[PDB]
């Protein structure tokens, strides 16, 4: 067994964890676009729930800016 | 009332050419838009008129319905 560097015993498995015919289905993702229509409020709840663990609609907005604005 | 006073031609008395008076007001009111005809008392319709009020533009482009950008 290949020892990990916290030194636990683990086994290696040469496969991805994300070929797995389980996990295929949440791979394919349909990429929305929060940044139409754009409001504080929107913001400010996007922000809050990417606070208590969401991470999703956050990275959906940064993508946004980071396409849509030039100087960004 | 109009047509009884063009019929009392010959000689018209005070009240029917005061009365066809009044009528004739009432319809350049009408005309002018200060008073509207009314409606059939059995159902409530008025009757169907062409737009007075027209104005023409090319589509808006960039306005806030977009919201694609």
């Amino acid at each position: 067994r290949i020892l990990d560097i916290s030194g636990q015993p683990f086994d290696f498995d040469d496969e991805m964890q994300s070929r797995s015919d389980e996990l295929a289905m949440v791979m394919k993702r349909t990429q929305e676009h929060p940044s139409s229509g754009v409001t504080p409020n929107r913001a400010a709840q996007m922000l809050r729930d990417a606070e208590r663990g969401d991470l999703t609609a956050q990275a959906d907005l940064a993508f946004d800016m980071e396409e849509k604005d030039t100087h960004l | 009332v109009v047509a009884w006073f063009y019929l009392n031609e010959s000689q018209p008395t005070e009240q029917i050419t005061a009365t066809y008076r009044d009528t004739v007001r009432w319809l350049e009111q009408v005309r002018d838009g200060k008073t509207d005809p009314g409606v059939e008392s059995r159902t409530a319709a008025s009757p169907e008129g062409e737009d007075l009020v027209q104005v023409q533009s090319d589509p808006p482009v960039f306005s806030r319905k977009q919201k694609g950008f």
